[PDB]
């Protein structure tokens, strides 16, 4: 029956890589093609349309052709930018001519993009609770954008994905992630292990 | 400017009850007005369009029962029933049918389910403050925030530096972690960094805040545990600057 | 092949 | 040489019946090959050549389904056309949609329409541009208004352009 699949559910480049989004349907007739966009912790957006065989859509530096012979709408970006990280959702338009509003969306693709990061310094420091006690936290900081952080295989022992924040006012970028446990055989040393740590990382005494 | 109103925000909802969703058409020239679910997996599907005043349509899905009413030219309802899945609903306009016209998203209903009441608990807040190391090594100082112990798993974290929330130097973790991940009614985790320059984390006149907004319980639940109501509240944790 | 339902209101 | 192929659809509110009588007549080079009536008991669209006696159970659905939701706009829009020209309930008006398209002997386009009238005069109609409207009078401004604002003109010109022309196509193969 009437259908619409998106290839992917999770695409991961750098920033001014190419980016391909497939989008395939099953319909009849004809109906117009749409992509929307949704923006972390935002509502769905209209990104553009295509109502029309070899019809080209863009917007934003995004383009889809509709191709009625392949049935595809497949998105585009020549160069990426990390503000397009987000959710691109395909939708087909209502074919059957009754026009009874329904939009019928692809299961969504996540979009993720890394920044190019230029001077990586890989470490990993130990915070103390500012609330005085025994507490404490593991920073895995300043490594490449290419570099992964995996679970532990201990479930006692919590850890978090990558994260980019920007120091705007000085035009700098870095990774982290966090680790933490309560296990007194805890270790900042040996937490990431389960992780394949850059050879180049600092680990202060 | 905004084209839609929805209420409520959010909801936390026993499982089998009913909540009343409400929204408001802010502009005439987008009367076609619809309704979308997005579920946990994030799939969006359509659930109605109604135009007139006086249209009233039903549907079940897997993890909701629905009534749309058209109300006015400007108000439309949804009923959610016998809610057994937690769902957002995106009350949605159009100045078309919707073959055609765009559809303008407004800001959405956040339903939460959950099986049990005393499964609720506010976040623990603490913040860890920067390595020696690290200010050593780089001339930048890095705070952590970690909200643990929740459920359920809607909060909001902001960092707030001198009385003012900052955006700068952040990074909040998009998702909590479960603490017991098997546990099907776990608790939550959330982590957030603050990096500023060593120069402004060691000047013991700059305050930083980690604020954690959690939505629970309302004053209009019951509730006798002993341990504080879990009501919808604000945990922050704090440090200052030190010169060492 | 008749228009579809008409998109748009007078 | 050149062909058409031209629906006009009218509904026509009635004194005491209220429920208005909506048809839907397809035409191709000014020859009638389909009908609905909507005060046929359980109305379909129906052919009204030989030629058309192979288009498919599902056509005959699809587009029955499209009638009896044009038949919801007819009648949404006559009583807008009540208020715009401030004229009172039960009356007897008519509104008429022609439309359809001019191909030469190669079948591309020559021409294209979208043209409504109410009570016998001409209400809004869209140019040969495909991309601007002409309208008749005050209240068919506001209309002008709204369509220009929602790109209603390219609504209609990819219909035209599109499966306009190619249905004429295969109506000429079908029936040589």
């Amino acid at each position: 029956m009437d259908s619409v699949t998106q290839t992917e559910g999770q695409v991961a480049l750098s920033e001014e890589d190419f980016l391909t989004i497939h989008c395939n349907y099953s319909a009849s007739g004809y109906p117009a093609l749409f992509w929307y966009v949704q923006y972390p912790g935002e509502g769905p957006q209209f990104l553009f349309r295509a109502s029309r065989d070899k019809e080209k859509g863009s917007s934003r530096g995004f383009e889809a052709t509709y191709n009625k012979e392949t049935t595809s709408f497949h998105l585009q970006k020549a160069s990426v930018q990390e503000s397009d990280s987000a959710v691109y959702y395909c939708a087909l338009g209502d074919p059957t001519g009754a026009n009874t509003g329904k939009l019928t969306f692809g299961h969504g693709t996540i979009l993720r993009v890394h920044p190019n990061i230029q001077n990586p310094d890989p470490a990993v420091y130990q915070l103390r609770d500012s609330k005085s006690s025994d507490k404490s936290v593991c920073l895995f900081t300043d490594f490449d954008s290419q570099t992964n952080v995996s679970q532990s295989k201990d479930s006692d022992v919590y850890i978090t994905d990558k994260c980019v924040l920007d120091m705007r006012s000085m035009d700098f970028k870095s990774n982290s992630a966090v680790a933490w446990s309560n296990k007194s055989d805890f270790a900042c040393a040996n937490a990431f292990n389960n992780s394949i740590i850059p050879e180049d990382t600092f680990f202060p005494s | 400017m905004t084209l839609l109103e929805q209420n409520p925000r959010w909801r936390l909802v026993p499982r089998g009850q009913a909540v009343n969703l409400r929204c408001i058409l802010k502009n005439s020239q987008y009367p076609w007005m619809s309704w979308y679910q997005q579920d946990l997996q994030k799939q969006l599907q359509w659930l109605f369009t109604l135009r007139s005043p006086g249209d009233k349509e039903v549907k079940s899905l897997p993890g909701a029962d629905y009534l749309a009413t058209r109300v006015t030219d400007t108000e439309l309802r949804l009923q959610v029933a016998n809610m057994s899945q937690g769902r957002t609903l995106y009350c949605t306009c159009s100045a078309g049918r919707g073959g055609y016209a765009e559809q303008f998203f407004g800001p959405g209903t956040r339903l939460t389910v959950l099986e049990d009441l005393k499964n609720v608990f506010p976040p623990e807040v603490a913040v860890f403050e920067p390595s020696e190391a690290e200010i050593s090594h780089t001339q930048k100082a890095t705070l952590v925030c970690l909200a643990t112990g929740f459920y359920p798993d809607h909060v909001e974290l902001s960092w707030w530096v001198n009385g003012k929330e900052v955006h700068s130097g952040v990074c909040t973790d998009p998702q909590p972690l479960k603490e017991q991940p098997a546990l099907n009614d776990s608790r939550y985790a959330l982590s957030s960094r603050l990096r500023v320059s060593a120069t402004f984390w060691q000047n013991p006149r700059n305050h930083f805040r980690c604020q954690v907004q959690f939505y629970g319980l309302s004053e209009n639940d019951e509730w006798t545990q002993d341990r504080a109501k879990p009501v919808t509240q604000i945990v922050s944790a704090e440090a200052w600057g030190r010169a060492d | 092949h008749p228009g579809s339902v008409n998109e748009f209101d007078f | 040489g050149p062909h058409s192929m031209r629906y006009y659809e009218t509904a026509t509110s009635r004194r005491g019946l209220g429920e208005p009588r909506y048809t839907s007549v397809g035409y191709v080079d000014d020859k009638e090959f389909v009908r609905f009536d909507s005060d046929a008991e359980n109305p379909r669209y129906e052919p009204q050549v030989p030629w058309m006696e192979q288009e498919g159970p599902e056509y005959w659905e699809r587009i029955t389904q499209v009638a009896k939701g044009q038949e919801q706009w007819f009648r949404v829009n006559l009583r807008t056309l009540l208020g715009y020209y401030n004229q009172s309930a039960g009356g007897t008006h008519t509104l008429q949609w022609m439309y359809g398209c001019d191909v030469g002997s190669d079948g591309r386009l020559l021409r294209g329409y979208e043209q409504f009238a109410y009570d016998g005069c001409d209400y809004i109609a869209l140019n040969e541009d495909l991309r601007t409207w002409t309208a008749a009078d005050m209240a068919a401004q506001i209309t002008r208004r709204k369509w220009e604002q929602a790109g209603a003109a390219e609504y209609y010109r990819a219909y035209l352009e599109g499966e306009c022309v190619e249905w004429l196509h295969r109506y000429l193969k079908n029936g040589n």
